[PDB]
């Protein structure tokens, strides 16, 4: 009855409610219509407020009433959430009943700074191989994985997440880590792909997963992310640490601008409201690292990108590579090779710097991936190389045989002290030499083989935490 | 039900142009998706309505055309979307973006029929069975595997091979197939439609006494506005629907261009009052592209192996339209035009043709690994095809895949009315032996293109005598 | 002074819009530029007024979020722009795009703060006075030089080498330089600003205890809106004014990214009620670049020797951010990202990385002959290296480079977190013998990358030794 505190809609239409009245409403404030549907205040005009609205308009119509939610959007959070999977609102939807939730949290939340952060320390493992040793990933740090299409982007951050397994349950509760997976656009079906895959290794236990899939109208697809960050912040916040995964923030690119243009807010580069920036900025940077003097706590992201034919250097890209502190790329151009993960060094970094490499990677990978840098070139010349330096052949024996120790791959991860196992073996060139081929049997046998009789090896990881003196001829000797 | 209120369900036309007519109610505004029925007409106009834009005043998208509409027609309000009448009394019969009969065997006597705008299926319905399903085809059942519910994705620059591709895979599967079909003409040639009827009465797949029909066509295209080309797709796929759903079977789904159904926005949306987009499209690509195929989908009730095409505008696939659409397809298939050059047909791709199904549990150990080794021939292949010994081969390291393309270029049925050659086949069964040889080295030396508009190794030989070389 | 009329100085809000809140007074309109105080607030936030839309309404652009933010709320007229305090008393501390303690050690005890928006020093006040200064760095150093009030520009296309350059300038110059010195982060990651904070503290540069601190650190960054990212820039360059002129020293000042100066514009400009341009930019990123540069110098008062720093959108040099910025820097390092592959670093290149203080004169005529000749031979070295001989050396005309080229490659200090490679340097000292020789072809014949990831010519025969070819 008063346009104080509701009001009738003026117009509907693509998902853009030009509401009349609600004169108090704060710009943000998610609303209510008379159909029962949520939307959020945009635009505050001087004739009208322009709602954005969750979910497809049909029921949303020419006069019908408008309600305050006094509040600016917010979304549940809690520990109960934990081992589940709900919208991108918060919602349930895997059939497993309600989680009704007591501690909300908004997702309009700025980014710490630099005082309450500190230094990325204490790694977390991926348990892939190549990524760690290559690329090692520190807790409280954002990772952009780009990739094709078809390039392996959600199965690596479902190894990297899967991997978190035996900490969950073990000793050490710092040594462990939640799991956020964030799907945005995606098919609903590969959403339940991973659902019941992760349920499979237990690891959705310990996981929550949210999705926007396709459906679901864009403001969804947009305000999912911002509905994980604030998961993981729960723990960033309590001490306690997590893994968020924005599967394809490429895709809320994709859909934001529809969002912006149908509030007529002027467009810029291809079509992307201008703020395209402060769309993948404001995220990211939210994911920071917890001094011991505000929490120790932490978040790492891993930010889904999506790469056209190979660029990595597009708009929104270049967006979001120029935020982002260390990239992983995956190629389509090499994947079939075998080279998988396929990850092109000169073109993906870590950045962070050897930070998050603990000394045992500092030992052995110190050389892996700049060994590669320049041998860009060598294996790029090599194919055609005769009367040269004779002997550079070694910077070239040294690409070839350990690129196949290089190439990660399966549903399975191995430990770190089982990565500290293989890998240095190759980068104190022993197994070398030998035509390839077969090294693919020592890295599946190599273990079977550990597992079987040196127990104490990789014990010796879990004491001095690097190399030793010792192992180092140990296992010098099952290599030999 | 579709009864309106005790006020006037009666607006009277207050704008046209073109595709777009604005209609104006006094007592009683019909909500957005509504179908809505055209007076003082000579035929069926349906105008299906899009926004509410205020002084009581609604925004609808033409069904047909608008021809000599008037400002002043009244127009009526059915009360819900367009509905078109699903049942097995639908089969072998072809209607049009509304349901009206169009292939003039008069009325369509149904049960009941269903609004073609339905929710997708929730997440609570999917389900993650993927059990195979074999075509016999080089490159597409082999390279990039395909599957139950699975979607299949025709990537076409103009004029490449995405709809002979369909016909063909309705010849090895939609004949032999159990259970219902659909075939949604989605844009499109009226010529394809025509013939494709006539063909499906010539193989009785539709007959026209009995009873024994197990298609259904469902038409709407290029000689009709946007707003049909728009949901036609939608309306072939209400079908399907029925079918899985109500009736619990494994339909199949074929949508000659499902894209066009974004043509259809990129066709109204600038006309309807929005800010252009990627290319001059649309703020709504995604959602569409996205709301749509999200139904044509499997569930706890039944299973929709679906098959679709997209085209590629300006023969770049760095448009938003193949683009966006792949992360829909259970399989891809980029057939290419500087391929078809080559002959090689399909223009299948040994690079963009990816598949979520193509893991040595359901493919195999043996076949996806020299799938990998065939593509990583192929991509060094690509490179050494120019880079390094510039364009002539010979040059120098030794260090099969010129083979193994003429493998994969399988001539197969639908490609007859060219050069006799016929349904180049055979489920999987000989690919053994054959194509692994080629690749560590076994029976490769074959005189080249000697090997060329044929696949199985057993031709290498019996046509060295075809084209002998020696003394 | 900052003291309105005698009449209401306070505005309500009308409109807000993302970063736009427009306000209307009735008895006492602020002028553009003014910064406003939003009443109904739990923490500070300022408008920086922006136009004067009539209907006695302003137009302001926010300079933190506008969340919550009611149509109502009262917004206060400060009577002054944006202004900071500015003076000794913010040395070792961290403001923000306010001036608003952000370190967290308490209020900024300061005597006066001046205008983030100041009249550039006019021509009469301009200074001819080009005195050297020296970096110890190849390309950098010697190639390009630099000077005193002299800007520095490092061109990157996103993750090439710009921020880290900066830090090392810091190395050799910030730390031993007499005077004091600023860093405004503009933009760019919060991780950077904590730990430059922190390594800031490890070698005292920023001393917490005594008053031993040089440096001053403004920062606006990336988790904030466009107004602020705006002005950040402006205020860290407020600063370094203050110090020059009122307290005649010759300040360094540090901005990373300098062009998120028009980010910002870029991301309020449509938004405001203008027409776009280049790429959708804005019709004022020359004006804007420029009333903006055309502060950080010199003059007849004191001497601002800055680095600043400019992204390059898309990897395009094409884009008019880096390009425009061009005409201000004294001194070009045009970082490649084709150079990065090469493992070149820094990746500054062999041609865009100009100077207007590279004459006979200031930099050497020995010196600036061997830049021409080395450039020179790079120049047809960037022809041959495909032209003619197509990828493949060797060929014939034997008529140093690629020796060269790991020459000005220097892996120096900052870069140590990679490969324990560190502080490659040395002030000229031992340029001469070693450059020299390559050229005129003395001393040069050791087996290509045999000296690569070093620069002095003494570590050819200090490295042939590691990797020895004989028998
Ligand atoms: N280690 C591995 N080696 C070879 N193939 C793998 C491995 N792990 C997963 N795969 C297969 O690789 C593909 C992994 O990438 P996936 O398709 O899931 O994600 P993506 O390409 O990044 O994004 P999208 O789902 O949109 O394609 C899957 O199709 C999967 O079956
Ligand atoms: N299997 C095939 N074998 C040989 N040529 C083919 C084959 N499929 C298509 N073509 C060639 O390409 C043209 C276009 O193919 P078509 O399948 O009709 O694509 P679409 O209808 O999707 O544009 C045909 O006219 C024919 O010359
Ligand atoms: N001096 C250097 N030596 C070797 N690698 C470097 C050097 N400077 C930067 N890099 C490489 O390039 C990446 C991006 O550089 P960075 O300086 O952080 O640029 P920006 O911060 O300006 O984007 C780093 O992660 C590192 O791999
Ligand atoms: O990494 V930089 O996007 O700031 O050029
Ligand atoms: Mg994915
Ligand atoms: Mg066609
Ligand atoms: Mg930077």
């Amino acid at each position: 009855v008063d346009l104080e505190e509701t009001g009738r809609v003026l117009s509907i239409g693509d998902g853009i409610a030009r509401v009349h009245g609600l004169r108090n409403v704060q710009a943000e404030e998610m609303v209510e219509f008379s159909s029962g549907l949520k939307g959020m205040s945009l635009n505050l005009e001087p004739d009208n407020v322009g709602v954005v609205v969750f979910g497809n308009d049909k029921l949303i119509k020419e006069g019908d009433i408008v309600k305050r939610t006094g509040a600016i959007v917010d979304v549940p959070v809690g520990d109960e959430l934990l081992g589940r999977v709900v919208d991108a609102l918060g919602n349930a939807i895997d059939g497993k009943g309600p989680v009704g939730s007591k501690i909300r949290r908004r997702v309009g939340l700025k980014a710490p700074g630099i005082i309450p952060r500190i230094s990325v320390r204490e790694p977390m493992q991926t348990g892939i191989k190549a990524v760690d040793s290559l690329v090692p990933i520190g807790r409280g740090q954002r990772e952009l994985i780009i990739g094709d299409r078809q390039t392996g982007k959600t199965s690596i951050a479902i190894d990297t997440i899967i991997n978190q397994k035996r900490f969950n349950d073990g000793t050490d509760e710092k040594k462990k880590l939640y799991c956020i997976y964030v799907a945005i656009g995606q098919k609903r079906s590969t959403v339940a792909q991973l659902v019941k895959r992760l349920t499979d290794a237990d690891a959705m236990k310990y996981t929550i997963v949210v999705s926007a899939t396709a459906s679901d109208a864009a403001p969804l697809q947009y305000l999912a992310p911002y509905s994980g960050c604030s998961m993981g912040e729960y723990f960033r916040d309590n001490g306690k640490h997590a893994l968020i995964i924005y599967d394809d923030l490429s895709k809320q690119a994709v859909a934001y601008r529809q969002m912006s243009l149908l509030l007529r807010r002027p467009p810029g580069r291809e079509a992307y409201p201008g703020d395209v920036f402060y769309l993948h900025s404001r995220l990211l940077e939210r994911a920071a690292k917890m001094n011991d003097s505000f929490g120790g706590g932490s978040l790492t992201a891993l930010p889904v990108i999506e790469t056209q034919a190979g660029d990595v250097s597009a708009y929104i890209p270049t967006n979001v590579i120029s935020i982002t502190d260390g990239q992983i790329f995956l190629e389509t151009e090499l994947f079939y090779k075998g080279i998988r993960p396929a990850i092109n060094v000169g073109l993906s970094v870590s950045r962070v710097g050897s930070a998050a490499q603990t000394r045992a990677m500092k030992q052995v990978a110190g050389t892996m991936k700049l060994e590669l840098a320049q041998y860009r070139e060598v294996a790029a010349f090599a194919q055609f190389g005769s009367d040269l330096d004779a002997a550079t052949q070694q910077l070239l024996s040294r690409g070839v045989r350990l690129t196949e120790l290089l190439k990660q791959g399966q549903y399975s991860p191995m430990a770190i002290e089982e990565q500290v196992a293989v890998i240095y073996a190759g980068v104190r060139g022993y197994l070398d030499k030998l035509e390839p081929s077969k090294i693919t049997k020592f890295e599946s046998a190599f273990l079977s083989h550990v597992v079987s009789q040196h127990q104490s090896l990789l014990g010796n990881i879990r004491s001095d935490g690097k190399i030793s003196e010792q192992s180092d001829a140990k296992l010098k000797e099952i290599v030999t | 039900s579709a009864a309106p209120k005790a006020g006037t369900a009666t607006g009277q036309i207050v704008a046209v142009i073109g595709a777009v007519v604005d209609v104006q109610f006094d007592e009683g505004l019909p909500p957005i998706l509504n179908a809505l029925e055209v007076q003082g007409r000579e035929s069926r106009l349906v105008l299906e309505v899009a926004q509410h834009l205020g002084e009581s005043t609604v925004r609808t998208i033409a069904m047909d055309g608008t021809e000599g509409l008037v400002r002043g027609q009244k127009v009526l309000d059915s009360g819900a979307p367009i509905k078109i009448p699903v049942g097995p009394e639908t089969l072998g019969r072809i209607m049009n973006v509304i349901g009206e009969p169009i292939d003039e065997r008069g009325p369509i006597k149904t049960k009941q029929f269903a609004p073609i705008h339905a929710e997708a299926p929730e997440f609570i319905e999917m389900s993650v069975e993927q059990e195979i399903l074999v075509t016999g085809i080089k490159v597409v059942d082999l390279l990039a595997p395909y599957a139950k519910g699975g979607k299949i994705g025709l990537f076409g620059g103009a004029g490449v091979g995405k709809t002979v591709l369909i016909m063909e895979l309705i010849n090895n599967v939609a004949k032999a197939h159990g259970g219902y079909s659909v075939f949604a003409g989605v844009g499109e040639r009226t010529r394809e439609g025509n013939d494709l009827y006539h063909e499906m009465i010539e193989s009785g797949v539709i007959n026209l006494k009995d009873a024994t029909s197990k298609v259904a066509l469902v038409y709407g295209q290029m000689n009709e506005p946007p707003g049909a080309r728009a949901r036609v797709a939608l309306t072939g796929l209400t079908v399907a629907e029925y079918f899985r759903d109500q009736e619990g079977q494994d339909v199949l789904l074929f949508i000659d261009n499902i894209f066009r159904f974004t043509q259809a926005g990129s066709e109204v949306s600038a006309l309807l009052g929005r800010i252009p987009s990627a290319v001059g499209y649309q703020p709504t690509l995604a959602t569409d592209m996205g709301t749509m195929q999200e139904r044509i989908t499997t569930t706890k009730k039944g299973s929709i192996t679906s098959v679709q095409a997209i085209y590629v505008p300006a023969d770049d696939l760095t448009d938003p339209a193949p683009a966006t659409t792949f992360a829909h397809l259970d399989a891809t298939t980029v057939l290419s035009r500087a391929i078809a050059e080559l002959g090689i047909y399909p223009a299948v791709d040994p690079l963009d043709s990816t598949s979520r199904i193509m893991d040595p549990n359901i493919v195999g150990s043996e076949h996806y690994d020299v799938a990998r080794g065939v593509q990583k021939i192929l991509q060094d292949y690509k490179s050494l095809q120019d880079i390094i010994a510039i364009l002539g081969m010979d040059e120098l390291s030794e260090e099969r895949a010129r083979k193994i393309q003429r493998f994969l270029s399988q001539p197969f049925q639908v490609a007859e009315v060219f050069t006799g050659h016929m349904g180049k086949l055979v489920p999987l069964k000989e690919t053994i032996k054959g194509f692994q040889q080629i690749l560590a080295g076994d029976y490769d030396h074959l005189p080249e293109q000697a090997f060329y508009m044929v696949g199985p190794i057993e031709e290498a030989v019996a046509k060295a005598d075809k084209l002998a070389e020696e003394h």
